[PDB]
């Protein structure tokens, strides 16, 4: 069977160096292009370089030249994709793909896929969340439903557990994936749609855990006094 | 160069569901598309225009031609539904991916999404950041393109938006987060969150109020 | 004129190890 192998997942500092490897299996290594592609989460795939093992050839994006090193062992079958120094913008995935020599009884495109090394670049160290509270306003109120939230900014790393009134709100919660900023800290947000004729009434509270950095917060969303 | 893709592209199941590539002169060379799944490796589904893998199903077909090419599958399933991509090989250093499309083989009648966006609260404000909240729920196919303005003037920088989520209702979901100073946000005079999703905006705007 | 050819030629290698 015809396979492409990546090596592990890789969580790395900015400034490190890395090397991840792409074993070939089931076919003759050297008489084949491998490619690497760069897949930033949530994002499309991008083409780095490509490498043919049987005379070393490679070739590079413009953009890469220089920012990483392809390379390729055919006593070993494995291709490589290295970098010297390590930055946070290098966190994605990384797939490797086997590509035809430019001959009709091979196909001539990626036909063979690994399945791929996630690489996270990042100089963070954790960190607890701050709760700040989203409170439903006069202008968010519409057919009697009003939005109310609490914002879980700058903790890291994930994941953080949020529930409403100790578990017993469920209906209209809803929790959103988190979002790496730039801080290299993750920002989340809970959400629930409540009667607006309960605001005044009912007392909403979201519960917050971050279990790595031992965090408990309860915060309180209320409506603005305007 | 660029191969030009649109976002997104809904269907009903049993017809046909066609993805287009754009490029320069792209009928002078051959066009290559891949299928990826969230959470897979992609998989070549058709390459040299119209070839099909062994595996692939007769349902999926290419063309190219001009300056466009063409995914075709015919009597759409719903387990077709994924990102797809288009792919040639440009120049000799320079191979070229599409930016991808979402397909969407509609299990329920589309929905417009509606938004509610949260200004900073005092607290937040009293750290020395600051952030706007836009909230997206309700919405099928599940795509979405938010764009910032300042005063009409599209804003990118400190932005940070989420990839669909659906909710219990089977719908999606998503938020976008605007991260600004408390030095801007009171220097400006409104913020605001537009939401496209099939064609169609919705746009939210906050302000400072003095209260 | 080859399309197909025209192409592989920008990508083509011999069959060596």
């Amino acid at each position: 069977e015809v396979q492409l192998v990546q090596s592990g997942a890789e969580v790395k500092k900015p400034g490190e160096s890395l090397k991840i490897s792409c074993k070939g299996s089931g076919y003759r290594f050297p008489s084949s292009w491998i490619g690497w592609v760069r897949q930033v989460p949530g994002k499309g795939l991008e083409w780095m370089g490509i490498i043919y093992p049987g005379d070393g050839e490679t070739r590079y994006r413009a953009s890469f030249q220089g920012q990483v090193t392809i390379s390729a062992d055919q006593s070993s079958n494995t291709a490589y994709l290295q970098w010297s120094s390590l930055k946070a913008s290098d966190t994605a995935m990384y797939y490797c793909a086997r590509h035809g020599r430019g001959v009709r009884e091979v196909i001539n495109a990626f036909d063979i896929w690994g399945q791929g090394t996630m690489v996270t670049v990042s100089s963070a160290s954790t960190k607890g969340p701050s709760v700040f509270p989203l409170a439903p306003s006069s202008k968010s109120t519409s057919g009697g439903t009003a939005a109310l939230g609490c914002l879980v900014k700058d903790y890291f790393p994930e994941p953080v557990t949020v529930s409403w009134n100790s578990g017993a709100l469920t209906s209209g919660v809803h929790t959103f994936p988190a979002v790496l900023q730039s801080s290299g800290l993750y920002s989340l947000s809970s959400v629930v749609t409540v009667p607006s004729s309960s605001l005044g009434t009912q007392t909403y509270i979201c519960n917050v855990n971050h279990k790595p950095s031992n965090t408990k917060v309860d915060k309180k969303v209320e409506p603005k006094s305007c | 160069y660029e191969l030009t893709q649109p976002p997104s592209v809904s269907v009903a199941p049993g017809t046909t569901a066609t993805i287009t590539c754009g490029g320069v002169d792209i009928g002078s060379t051959l066009v290559h598309w891949y299928q990826q799944r969230p959470g897979q490796a992609p998989l070549l589904v058709i390459y040299d225009d119209s070839d099909r893998p062994s595996g692939i199903p007769e349902r999926f077909s290419g063309s190219n031609s001009g300056n466009m090419a063409t995914l075709t599958i015919s009597r759409v399933e719903a387990g077709d539904e994924a990102d797809y991509y288009c792919q040639v090989w440009h120049s000799t250093s320079a191979v070229i991916f599409g930016g991808g499309t979402k397909l969407t083989v509609l299990s329920q009648p589309k929905a417009a999404p509606s938004v509610t966006l949260f200004p900073p609260s005092s607290e937040e404000l009293q750290a020395n950041k600051a952030t706007l909240v836009c909230l997206i729920s309700d919405f099928y196919p599940g795509a979405v393109t938010v764009a910032w303005k300042a005063d009409s003037s599209p804003v990118k920088a400190g932005v940070e938006t989420t990839t669909p989520s659906k909710q219990s209702n089977n719908k999606y979901a998503a938020s976008s987060y605007l991260s600004l100073t408390p030095e801007q946000w009171k220097s400006h005079r409104s913020y605001s969150c537009q939401v496209t999703h099939e064609g169609s905006t919705v746009e939210k705007t906050v302000a400072p109020t003095e209260c | 004129r080859d399309k197909k050819q025209k192409a592989y030629a920008l990508f083509y290698r011999p069959d060596v190890v």
